[PDB]
């Protein structure tokens, strides 16, 4: 389909003794399929999808060396920023950075990104044309002159462009049988009665891939949003996702109320009603 | 695959 | 500082007395530091895990915690949530409709 490559680095110091905790993890579209967490035992890049368990040793020795490389410049970074934002060596501090690429049905390339946070606010960004920067504050801007005299957008444009997207068609094929599959929702709709005179309905969508999904209620045909609920689309824990809808209906009018559910794995998009 | 250049700030 | 959302529900739709598995997942917060247990009839739940560490678009945080249990009539399963945001921890009871 239209595919996506992602990369998600955090590290937290830890003022009162030791190293900052480091957590990487990478996806293809929905799927996790490697993670480095410095509190764990291996010490290295590690497999989470069947598919990637194939790559050989020079692959794992690599990506061991690269995500411990970044875990290093975060470490350096979390001392500049200290530094550039007059903070005391007391308190703890976050580095966030995401990178990645997309590329469309022909898996051509379609954009690619790279975004950098501080204390969970924007710091610096990549702009979509992959040789300027975004930065957000007095601090940033001394950062982009340095990045800007280093060349770095041009050799990050080089990655986003090249090995990004070639890698991510290579785990496309190799994992195509789950990562080229959509689950469509499973839907149903369950009832609550709130008194003798209204009820809840609720409808479902259950074990579907990609998270990607609209839920939306209709009274006789019109999109209704008064006395609704929709819930942040959350993990079964197996790979798919969940969502569910509701809406507070008088009693005896239920069959006003239509569930609408769009989705990727669906040819045309669902209607529920409740008998 | 990681890219192989990250730069400190 | 972001409060956590907090989400508690099983994987399957619940039938007492089938398998199942409860999850409590956690998402909107910063810092990232979080405690969160899975509690039945008040007690906490041993070898929990969880998922790595990931964030949205805003910076926030979330993590899914979880583990196998057993619905039944009489027992009552929770979430229980502690954060830099949260005076005190934060309950929320699974409950099966939800
Ligand atoms: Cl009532
Ligand atoms: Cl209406
Ligand atoms: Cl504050
Ligand atoms: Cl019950
Ligand atoms: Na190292
Ligand atoms: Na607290």
């Amino acid at each position: 389909g239209s595919h996506s490559m992602r990369y998600f680095f955090t590290s937290v110091s830890r003022p009162g003794r030791g190293e900052p905790r480091f957590i990487a993890v990478g996806y293809v579209d929905d799927t996790q399929f490697v993670r480095f967490d410095s509190d764990a035992a291996s010490q290295r890049m590690e497999p989470r999808a069947p598919w990637i368990e194939q790559e050989g040793p020079e692959y794992w020795d690599g990506e061991t060396r690269k995500v411990k490389a970044h875990s290093q410049t975060h470490r350096v970074d979390l001392g500049t920023l200290r530094g550039y934002y007059n903070q005391s060596e007391a308190g703890s501090h976050t580095v966030q950075r995401m990178y990645g690429c997309d590329v469309g049905s022909d898996w051509r390339f379609l954009r690619g990104y790279h975004q950098y946070a501080y204390d969970g606010k924007d710091y610096i960004a990549l702009k979509e044309d992959l040789r300027s920067w975004t930065a957000a504050d007095m601090a940033a801007q001394t950062t982009k002159h340095k990045w800007e005299a280093a060349h770095v957008a041009e050799q990050l444009r080089a990655y986003l462009e090249g090995t990004c997207v070639e890698w991510l068609r290579r785990y496309l094929e190799n994992g195509k049988e789950t990562l080229q599959r959509t689950d469509a929702p499973k839907t149903h709709m369950t009832h609550h009665a709130v008194s003798d005179h209204e009820a809840t309905l609720r409808c479902w969508a259950l074990s579907f891939y990609p998270a990607e999904i609209t839920l939306t209620w209709q009274r006789d045909g019109e999109d209704q949003t008064q006395d609704t609920e929709l819930v942040e689309t959350r993990p079964a824990g197996d790979g798919t996702f969940q969502k569910w809808a509701a809406v507070v209906v008088p009693s005896g009018q239920e069959q006003r109320y239509t569930c609408h559910v769009q989705h990727e794995g669906l040819p045309k998009p669902l209607t529920l009603r409740w008998e | 695959l990681l890219w192989n250049g990250p730069m400190a700030v | 500082q972001r409060t956590p959302k907090i989400q508690v529900y099983s994987r399957h739709p619940a039938e007492n007395g089938k398998s199942n598995f409860l999850n409590c997942y956690v998402s909107g917060f910063h810092p990232s530091d979080i405690e969160v247990d899975l509690l039945k009839n008040g007690e906490r739940i041993e070898k929990v895990e969880h998922s790595d560490l990931s964030f949205s678009k805003d910076w926030s945080f979330y993590l899914l915690y979880y583990t196998e249990f057993t619905p039944t009539e009489k027992d009552e399963y929770a979430c229980r949530v502690n954060h830099v945001t949260l005076s005190q921890p934060k309950i929320v009871k699974w409950d099966r409709d939800m």
